DNA sequence: GCTTATCAATTTGTTGCACC
DNA sequence: GGCCAAAAAAGCATT
DNA sequence: TGATAAGCAATGCTTTTTTGGC
DNA sequence: CGGTGCAACAAAT
């Protein structure tokens, strides 16, 4: 399922709400979590799962395709922690 | 941290929707991913990121306290897979 | 190729958010 | 809603 | 904690998805 | 609108 999929399943079950509304939410929601990250805040959604920044050393790195060194700075990078009710609702086993 | 109300407020603000169409979208939202993933589906949310399932068989474990080996139950996880748009965005951020 | 993440069990303290 | 072409983003290679 | 699984540095080419007008 | 109880959280172990 892509996002514009997404968008098409609530707007079918959100009939109240005009189909482009919702596709303007779910922009917005999306753009209100990546805004939140990269203010460097996390996200808690309960049942879904939490959103943090975690921290990577600066190193000496690669081109892997010519194995040239390459210097990378510290940084930090999005990391998703499935909640309860998505981890059993996700396993099948 | 960022919540669903925060979000519901933020719909509310920015598109005008009713307090009560913006909190029931925000959940809706989450319960669709939800279900996708719960019938096996990968979730691609460009800009963003994805959602992909992985099935993981049993491994070697442990109490981490006492160090009992128990094993980790085979299972079926998800991950996220933050996209390259979303990775530039807060590579240079600070935790607040 | 090397770095980071997955996960096990239990206790203790915090919080999203359903409910009133 | 679809159809279209151009742009954006992702996917691949290998990551 | 410790065996095991996942993710990634550069980047050009390909493929998918989105965007905006009809 | 705001107050409360608590499973879902985080983090230590």
């Amino acid at each position: 399922m892509t996002k514009s999929e997404l968008i098409e399943r609530l707007a079918t079950q959100q009939s109240h709400i005009p189909a482009k509304t919702v596709e303007d939410a779910v922009k917005e929601m999306l753009e209100h979590m990546a805004s939140t990250l990269a203010q460097g805040e996390r996200i808690e959604i309960r049942g879904f799962g939490s959103f943090s920044l975690h921290y990577r050393a600066p190193r000496t790195g690669r081109n892997p395709k010519t194995g040239d060194k390459v210097e990378l700075e510290g940084k930090y990078v999005p990391h998703f922690k499935p909640g309860k009710e998505l981890r059993d609702r996700a396993n099948i086993y | 941290a960022l919540t669903k109300a925060e979000m519901s407020e933020y719909l509310f603000d920015k598109l005008g929707l009713s307090k009560r169409d913006a909190k029931e979208l925000v959940e809706l939202f989450f319960e669709e991913i939800r279900r996708a993933l719960e019938n096996g589906e990968q979730v691609k949310l460009s800009g963003f990121g994805n959602f992909d399932l992985r099935d993981k068989n049993q491994r070697p474990g442990r109490n981490p306290k006492t160090g009992e080996d128990i094993p980790i139950t085979a299972r079926r996880v998800v991950t996220f897979r933050p996209g390259q748009k979303l990775k530039s965005r807060v590579e240079n951020a600070s935790p607040k």
